């Protein structure tokens, strides 16, 4: 006789193979796929003249809401109805649902396409001990540039069009992670600063090179409300602005490379 | 290009920060120091490190295992120092060559192996507590400890539980660089080809799947570092353009998408299951399945192919074959 | 049909080739030119697979197998049933793989994000080529590539390994495996850390960036940091194949003996022989 | 530490299974040339006159031969085993019937063994047969022999380093690794498998589920048997200059039929042949050899797969003299 044999041709390991499969799909469909739906649901669409139903499937696919209790106060509950209320300067290019939208104004400033931001909190991100996290070195005076690296304060910023567009005034550091995230510059010929995230910068020894946008367009980089502080949502506006440059800085850029 | 995703162009230096535990804060030993070259691709500060009881325990047991192994290995090149350094990889500490069953084997035939085996276990246990405690001290969930637990269980499975289940210490994993490798083939060969073990298939799936997943995740986050994708905790409690864009990349590509939190769950699940699938595979082997290829054959799963050279009968079964 | 935040991103532009022609979505899927090509090869490849599978002796899924030609056919075209199908399906696979890759670039472009994902996807494509194309080229026959079957491709991996006595002593394999194991461990670590900070238990506060750093500094004396663990992860993952590629290529074109013997270069230094 | 393209490759299994040989062409050419030193047959002589059983005094084995035939054989025997030494390696210079020197009586037993292989082990050696040259290669001590311990170098015409010397205990793991194609397998498949018929090479089960009564506790064969069988196969592979897939479809090492090549059945007989030679000819010769021949346990040097094959799948690439020296068998 055999270890494992259960019956006619059924044995243990064979049953376990079925159980294994079951456990995997349960976790995947019933658990992981629902956790995937805590942001962005329920799906949106146009609508109908007459509709008065909860639509079962929209209940079924969602998980039960969970609530984060936030380190410095408050809660967030997800999933929740985060509607996109704010208006967009885009026009449908074809009639069919799958068709892309076209911006109707200046997408950089209208913040559409690559230039969009999330409706993040207008709250200043905070360190673990409650201070503002991303702040200029004028403020983060206990921080410095590691010896060996370029100090970019003083250097010119050179936009995609070859033109010098300002002068790096300061670096903003993340004092939770000890990591520079933005350069601040005096915009040339404007009475303003602009931040620019360090991922959009080529730091040379003698100039910072910014390819995303032309010198003109630094003018309308999003403005901060304070000078030594930046909110989660502002970070999004500032970043998104240059990301929008990559598609929209010039007319060629939206069209086929080849 | 975003050079930040390649390396840190301008490193920031600043004061050493300490998040305080619910205990042990006075066991963090060492002065932080900063490597500039490390700073280019990671955080520059190395140290301090928490000491603590569980950790000291782990260190102590672990080092005892190593002494037992290194001492038997040293014996194998007859305490010759140069031949030790030369043949290191080939040197091993083995289980019962002989069938003692579950009899405690003589020191020379697997006695030392069960010893090192035992101390290594206490070492893994002590370390687990460290990994679990530190989370709790810092006010964290214990997801890491539980992912670790599956890994330790797997070791226990190939180390103890399988050998116990079938009733032989001879079946355990030797210590040594080439020796633990040779075992993989010996074990596969004895059990009729581990390619045909369904759970080995699952494991590899989840293993490959971790490669898939960490390449796709790591690359997704670098691709949105411009928008602060790297700050994953706060992208969770307050969704930003980073993870919206990341989510849409994956929706437009594959048709469905995760969130910035749930992808770390898929990640965690896939990692966990490499070890969990492996463990089941082992628990089933010997206990209930002797020949995995034959088992597949029994259940209709096996490929078969035409002869290319002529089909060869077993001489052994020839009428009037010797033995 | 749209995520709640999706409409503002669905703008025209970003295509590599084709422009406005294929710039649109079917459902959630972006199409684009390469979406169009990707689908053509999938259809081709899958049709071939079915026709081939029908000519053969089985429709049990684990058992079906579509194998390359005999070695004698060299690098030439083989009869459809004797590896001709296999050659066709391989061109279809490559076309689909690479179209999938380029389509990701157009989606990246449109979203204004780094091209990193399509890039990272090139590594698995590259390893496919090493096994199916480059190595058979170096050896001189398409017959050295692996068959297309769920279980049969494991029998090829098995025999290929034992052709070199113990494939485990292959130094390229050793490196590859190491990266496979470290990567799986790191993904567990990384998922776990983020979950643990965002989900502490009870009604505890979500923790912080500074906790993530503290936890590993305590546990192991070092914390690489948040951006840098994603870089590491992509690296450890990619080096599974980038190092493995070497150990594969070497076996045959560059080393014909068992892999254990290779280590002779160490064992047999005369200073200690 | 690498070998440049191209590689010679063959197919030994259905297409897409990656079975076949992988040869470096220079290595094959090098063995080809060495085995090419096989001396050609001495021109045939005619059977004029009286069987040497009448003609000579002390001819036991080859007594049926006419004189010219006999001396033809003696000249061949001399060019295969003791060319540098000439006839007197075995003969008293002044008495040809003298058994005074041990090579004589060993050569007598070797003539019997050699006729045995060619008559009774045709399952292995077929119509290619062996001659004294197959093992001896022109020297009285054959270059590749096995003691009851591992020894180095494998070709005993090479002179040891310190560590190789069997007396050096710290060189053991290497002595053993180099016998098992460089693996760390802590077993010697010669003394385990080939010196005799005590052990069973097959270790793999032939039922999907564990049969009750052979599958727990001391009922079980220890896993170490699987390492031994693996080591024996590393050894065979390197002995024949080949890889597993010359003989097995690794899908199932244990199956035959379509899952095994013809060469595996032949190898099966070779294992059987080798044990026989060892138990009934070679090991007994410790009675008849100088102590200088014998190993640390008082064993005579014995045969494995290498002794003949010397790194080629067919010894001397299939060369035969079987038609040329029928004295040597097959003995009708
Ligand atoms: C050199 C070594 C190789 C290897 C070694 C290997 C081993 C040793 C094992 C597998 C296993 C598997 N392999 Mg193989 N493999 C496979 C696909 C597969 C799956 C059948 C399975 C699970 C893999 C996995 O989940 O990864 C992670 C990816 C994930 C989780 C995403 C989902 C992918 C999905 C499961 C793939 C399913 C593909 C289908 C067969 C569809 C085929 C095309 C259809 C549409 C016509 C593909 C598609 C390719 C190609 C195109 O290169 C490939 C190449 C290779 N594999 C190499 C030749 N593979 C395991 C198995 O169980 O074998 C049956 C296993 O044991
Ligand atoms: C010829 C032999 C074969 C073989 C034999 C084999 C065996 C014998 C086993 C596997 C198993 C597995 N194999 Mg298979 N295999 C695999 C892949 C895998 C893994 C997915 C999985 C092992 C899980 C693991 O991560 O262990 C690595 C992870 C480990 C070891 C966990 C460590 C955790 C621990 C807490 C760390 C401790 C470290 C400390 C510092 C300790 C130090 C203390 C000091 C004192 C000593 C691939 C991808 C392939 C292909 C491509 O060919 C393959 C081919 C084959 N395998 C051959 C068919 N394989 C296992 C399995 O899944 O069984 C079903 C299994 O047991
Ligand atoms: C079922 C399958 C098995 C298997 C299969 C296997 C194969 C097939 C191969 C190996 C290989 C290897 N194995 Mg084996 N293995 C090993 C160990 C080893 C290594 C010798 C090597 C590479 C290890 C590696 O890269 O992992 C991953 C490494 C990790 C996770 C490193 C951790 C990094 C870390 C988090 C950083 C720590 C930071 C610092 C402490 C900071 C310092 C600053 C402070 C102090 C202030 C151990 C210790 C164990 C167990 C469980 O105890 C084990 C079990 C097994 N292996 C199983 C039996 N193993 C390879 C080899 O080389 O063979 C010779 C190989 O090819
Ligand atoms: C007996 C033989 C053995 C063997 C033979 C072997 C060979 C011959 C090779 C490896 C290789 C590899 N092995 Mg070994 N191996 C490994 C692990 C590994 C991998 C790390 C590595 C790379 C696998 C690969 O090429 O995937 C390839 C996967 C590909 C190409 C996937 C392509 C995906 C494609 C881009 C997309 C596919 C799309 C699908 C069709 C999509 C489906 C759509 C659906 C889902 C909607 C472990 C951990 C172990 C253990 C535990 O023992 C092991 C044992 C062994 N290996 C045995 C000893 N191994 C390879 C290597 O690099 O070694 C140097 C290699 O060539
Ligand atoms: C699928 C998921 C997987 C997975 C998961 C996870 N894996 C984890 C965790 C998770 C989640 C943890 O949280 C835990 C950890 O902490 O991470 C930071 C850990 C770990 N995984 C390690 C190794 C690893 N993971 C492997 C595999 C997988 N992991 C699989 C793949 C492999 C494989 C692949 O082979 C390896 C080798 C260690 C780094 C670490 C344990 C250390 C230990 O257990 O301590 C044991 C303690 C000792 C040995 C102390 C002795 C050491 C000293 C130096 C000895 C000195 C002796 C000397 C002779 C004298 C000195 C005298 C003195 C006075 C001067
Ligand atoms: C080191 C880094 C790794 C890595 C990385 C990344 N991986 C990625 C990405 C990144 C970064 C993506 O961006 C891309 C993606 O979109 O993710 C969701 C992707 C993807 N990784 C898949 C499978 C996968 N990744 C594996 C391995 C690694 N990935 C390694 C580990 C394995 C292994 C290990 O076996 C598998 C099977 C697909 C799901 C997906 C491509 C979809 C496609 O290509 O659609 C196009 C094609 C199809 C839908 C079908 C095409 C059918 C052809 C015509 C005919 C079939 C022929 C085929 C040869 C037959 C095989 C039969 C037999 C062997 C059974
Ligand atoms: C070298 C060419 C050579 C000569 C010459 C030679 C001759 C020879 C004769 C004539 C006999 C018969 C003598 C008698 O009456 O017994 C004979 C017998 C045997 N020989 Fe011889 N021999 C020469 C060389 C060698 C060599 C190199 C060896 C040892 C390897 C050898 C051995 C023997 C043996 C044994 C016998 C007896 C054979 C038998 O049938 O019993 N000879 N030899
Ligand atoms: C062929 C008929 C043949 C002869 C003749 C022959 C002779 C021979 C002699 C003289 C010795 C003793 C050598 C010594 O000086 O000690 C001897 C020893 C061994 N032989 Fe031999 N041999 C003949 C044939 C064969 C064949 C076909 C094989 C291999 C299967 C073979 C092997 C050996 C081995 C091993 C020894 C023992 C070690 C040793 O004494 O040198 N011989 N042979
Ligand atoms: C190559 C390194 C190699 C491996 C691996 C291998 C393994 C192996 C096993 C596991 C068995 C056991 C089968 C069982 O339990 O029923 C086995 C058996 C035989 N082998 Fe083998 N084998 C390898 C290589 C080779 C080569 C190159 C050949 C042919 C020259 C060969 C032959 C055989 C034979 C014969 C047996 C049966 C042993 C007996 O019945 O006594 N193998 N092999
Ligand atoms: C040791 C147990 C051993 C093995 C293994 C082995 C295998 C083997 C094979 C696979 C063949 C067939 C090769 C082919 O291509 O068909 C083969 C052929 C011959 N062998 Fe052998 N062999 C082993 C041992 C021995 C020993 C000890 C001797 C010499 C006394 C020997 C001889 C031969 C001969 C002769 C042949 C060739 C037959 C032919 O057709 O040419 N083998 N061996
Ligand atoms: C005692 C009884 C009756 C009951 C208890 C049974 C018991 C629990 C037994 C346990 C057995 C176990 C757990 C066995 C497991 C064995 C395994 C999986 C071993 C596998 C791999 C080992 C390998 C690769 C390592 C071998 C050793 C070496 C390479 C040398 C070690 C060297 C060092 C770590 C150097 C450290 C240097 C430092 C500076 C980093
Ligand atoms: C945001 O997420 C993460 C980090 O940021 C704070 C980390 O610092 C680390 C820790 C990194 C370490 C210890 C590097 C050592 C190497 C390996 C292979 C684990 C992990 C796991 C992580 O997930
Ligand atoms: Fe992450």
């Amino acid at each position: 006789m055999y270890h494992g044999a259960l019956a006619q041709h059924l044995d243990i390991a064979q049953l376990v193979w079925y159980a294994q499969w079951l456990v995997i799909w349960t976790v995947v469909l019933l658990y992981l796929r629902r956790e995937d739906r805590r942001e962005g649901y329920p799906l949106v669409e146009p609508l109908g003249l007459v509709k008065l139903a909860p639509e079962d499937g929209q209940v079924y696919e969602l998980p039960y809401p969970k609530t984060f209790v936030l380190p410095h106060g408050g809660t967030v509950t997800v999933p929740r109805r985060r509607p996109e209320t704010r208006e967009l300067k885009l026009a449908q290019t074809d009639g069919f649902e799958g068709a892309p939208l076209q911006p109707t104004g200046n997408p950089l400033v209208d913040a559409v396409g690559p230039a969009s931001y999330a409706e993040r909190a207008e709250v200043v991100d905070a360190t673990v001990d409650g201070k503002a996290k991303i702040v200029p070195l004028r403020v983060a005076t206990d921080f410095s540039i590691a010896e060996g690296d370029v100090d970019p304060r003083g250097l010119p910023v050179v936009a995609a069009d070859g033109v010098e567009a300002g002068t790096v005034t300061d670096l903003w550091v993340d004092r939770s992670e000890h990591y520079f995230r933005y350069l601040e510059l005096s915009v040339a010929g404007s009475a303003r600063t602009a931040l620019i995230p360090l991922g959009f910068c080529d730091v040379k020894k003698d100039k910072i090179v910014v390819t995303s946008i032309l010198s003109e367009q630094f003018a309308n980089v999003p403005r901060l409300q304070s000078r030594d502080q930046i909110t989660l949502r502002e970070e999004d506006k500032v970043s998104a602005y240059y990301a929008g440059g990559l598609l929209y800085a010039t007319p060629e850029r939206a069209e086929s490379l080849l | 290009a975003d050079y930040q995703t390649i390396y840190t162009q301008i490193q920031a230096r600043g004061p050493h920060i300490t998040v305080s535990g619910e205990w042990g804060d006075n066991d963090r030993v060492g002065k932080p120091f900063y490597s500039y070259w490390l700073g280019k691709i990671g955080d520059a500060q190395i140290g301090p490190i928490y000491l603590g009881a569980s950790g000291i325990a782990a260190f102590a047991f672990g080092s005892t295992a190593i002494l037992i192994i290194l001492f038997n290995m040293a014996a194998e090149v007859h305490f010759d120092p140069l031949q030790f350094f030369r043949q290191f990889f080939w040197l091993g500490l083995y289980p019962p060559k002989a069938q003692y069953g579950m009899g405690i084997p003589p020191l020379h035939d697997g006695g030392w192996w069960l010893m090192a085996g035992l101390f290594m276990t206490l070492s893994l246990g002590s370390w687990w507590i460290r990994v679990y405690s530190r989370a709790r001290a810092l006010g964290l969930g214990t997801h890491i400890a539980w992912n670790f637990a599956a890994a330790i269980f797997f070791v226990l499975c190939i180390g103890c539980i399988h050998p116990t289940l079938v009733g032989s210490w001879s079946e355990g994993v030797p210590f040594g660089i080439w020796p633990h490798i040779d075992w993989l083939t010996a074990f596969s060969i004895r059990y009729g080809n581990f390619y045909y073990c369904p759970w080995h298939g699952f494991s590899i799936g989840f293993a490959y799947g971790c490669g898939l997943l960490f390449a796709a995740h790591g690359a997704t986050i670098l691709a949105v570092a411009r928008f602060g994708g790297d700050r994953e905790i706060e992208q969770i409690t307050d969704r930003g353009t980073a993870v919206e864009r990341a989510a849409l990349f994956w929706r437009w590509t594959i048709g469905f998408n995760a969130t910035i939190e749930s992808v770390h769950r898929w990640g965690w699940f896939f990692s966990l299951m490499v070890m969990v699938s492996a463990s089941v595979g082992i628990l089933l082997t010997g206990t209930f399945v002797d020949n995995w290829y034959l088992w597949c054959v029994k259940h209709g799963a096996a490929p078969d192919y035409p002869a290319y050279l002529p089909a060869t009968p077993d001489p052994a079964s020839l009428p009037g074959a010797p033995k | 049909a749209l995520l709640s935040f999706e409409r503002k991103y669905r703008v025209r532009g970003g295509t590599l080739i084709g422009g406005d022609l294929f710039d649109f979505w079917v459902g959630p899927y972006f199409v684009g030119f390469f979406g169009v090509s990707a689908i053509f090869f999938i259809f081709l490849g899958v049709s071939l697979i079915g026709y081939a599978a029908s000519q053969g002796p089985t429709w049990d899924p684990f058992a079906i197998s579509i194998n390359p030609p005999d070695l004698k056919y060299g690098l030439g075209a083989a009869p459809l049933l004797e590896g001709g199908f296999w050659q066709a399906i391989t061109v279809c696979a490559l076309g689909a793989f690479i179209s999938w890759m380029l389509r990701e670039v157009e989606i990246s472009r449109k979203l204004g994000i780094g091209w990193h994902v399509p890039l990272a996807f090139c590594v698995p494509i590259f390893m496919f080529c090493v096994l199916q194309v480059f190595r058979p080229l170096l050896l001189g026959s398409w017959g050295h590539a692996f068959p297309y079957g769920i279980l049969s491709h494991l029998d090829w991996v098995n025999n290929f390994g034992y052709q070199y006595l113990n494939w485990h002593y292959n130094p390229g394999h050793m490196s590859s495996v190491s990266f496979l194991f470290v990567n799986a461990m790191a993904l567990g670590l990384h998922g776990g850390l983020i979950l643990s900070v965002a989900n502490p238990g009870d009604g505890d506060k979500v923790k912080t960036a500074e906790h993530e750093n503290q936890y590993f500094r305590d546990v192991v004396g070092y914390s690489i940091g948040a951006l840098s663990i994603h870089r590491l992860g992509l690296f450890l993952a990619s080096n599974i194949f980038l190092t493995g590629a070497f150990g594969t290529i070497a076996s045959g074109p560059f080393w014909t003996r068992g892999w254990p013997e290779w280590w002779g270069w160490w064992l047999d230094i005369p200073f200690w022989s | 530490c690498f070998e440049p393209p191209p590689a010679t490759t063959t197919q030994t299994g259905f297409r897409g299974l990656s079975m076949g040989e992988v040869l470096h062409p220079a290595t094959v050419k090098a063995k080809k040339e060495r085995d090419a030193q096989y001396p050609p047959a001495l021109a045939a002589v005619k059977a004029e006159g009286p069987p040497v059983s009448q003609v000579y005094k002390n001819v036991k084995v080859l007594g049926n031969l006419t004189e010219a035939e006999f001396l033809r054989t003696m000249t061949a025997i001399t060019e295969w085993v003791s060319p540098q030494e000439g006839c007197t390696y075995c003969h008293d210079e002044n008495n040809l019937a003298s058994e005074a020197k041990y090579p004589y009586v060993v050569a007598r037993r070797m003539l019997e063994m050699t006729r045995a292989i060619n008559t009774n082990w045709t399952q292995h050696v077929a119509q290619t047969g062996v001659t004294c040259y197959t093992c001896h290669r022109g020297t009285p001590l054959p270059p590749y022999v096995r003691y009851l311990e591992p020894t180095l170098p494998l070709n005993n015409r090479e002179t040891p380093t310190h560590v190789e010397r069997v007396e050096t205990r710290s060189g053991y793991v290497v002595r053993l690794a180099k016998y098992t194609a460089y693996s760390a397998l802590n077993y010697d498949p010669f003394t385990m498998f080939l010196a005799n018929d005590k052990r069973q090479v097959r270790v793999v089960p032939q039922t999907a589920l564990p049969l009750v009564g052979v599958s727990r506790g001391k009922e079980r064969r220890p896993l170490s048997d699987a390492y031994a069988t693996f080591a024996l196969m590393m050894s065979i592979s390197d002995s024949l200059g080949t890889n597993c897939t010359f003989c097995h479809n690794a899908q199932t090492f244990e199956s035959w039929g379509k899952k095994s090549t013809p060469q595996r059945a032949i190898a099966w007989w070779g294992i059987r042949m080798v044990r026989d030679l060892n138990m009934n000819y070679l090991a007994p010769l410790n009675a008849s050899l100088p102590a200088s021949r014998l190993g640390r346990q008082g064993e005579a040097p014995q045969a494995d797969c290498r002794t003949c094959h010397q790194g080629v799948t067919k010894p001397l690439f299939g060369a035969s003299r079987l038609k040329d020296y029928p004295e040597l068998g097959p003995i009708k």
